[PDB]
């Protein structure tokens, strides 16, 4: 085939495809998040 | 964030009577009644160790 890239898709926090999804609760802290967060948003251009 | 110390109406005094309390409810099988043995016979302060959220455990741990 080819494998080129085609454009940029903005993801959506605490997805199944997410940098976070299967993290423990003590891990989150680490990161600067807050185990509260339900995800649901996106944070295009610096704010959700 | 922590015990608000001095109570809302009152002057009653609430920072020392924390670090004593939750050795109670959750360390020596006594009720919620159990604060009475702190001198909390008006309402009202007393609602202070009682409505209170420990916001500082779940704070502190953002380790700069
Ligand atoms: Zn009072």
């Amino acid at each position: 085939p080819s494998k080129v890239f085609i454009g940029k898709i903005p993801i959506m926090l605490r997805s199944t495809f997410c940098i976070l999804n299967g993290v423990s609760d003590s891990e989150l802290y680490d990161l600067n998040e807050c185990p509260y967060d339900q995800g649901g948003y996106f944070i295009i251009n610096g704010s959700e | 964030m922590i015990i608000p110390i001095r109570c809302f109406s009152c002057g009653k005094v609430i920072g020392d009577k924390w670090d004593t309390y939750l050795t109670l409810l959750q360390e020596d099988n006594t009720e919620g009644e159990a604060l009475d043995k702190l001198g909390l016979q008006r309402y009202c302060c007393r609602r202070m160790i009682l409505t209170h959220v420990d916001l500082i455990e779940k704070l502190l741990c953002y380790n700069p």
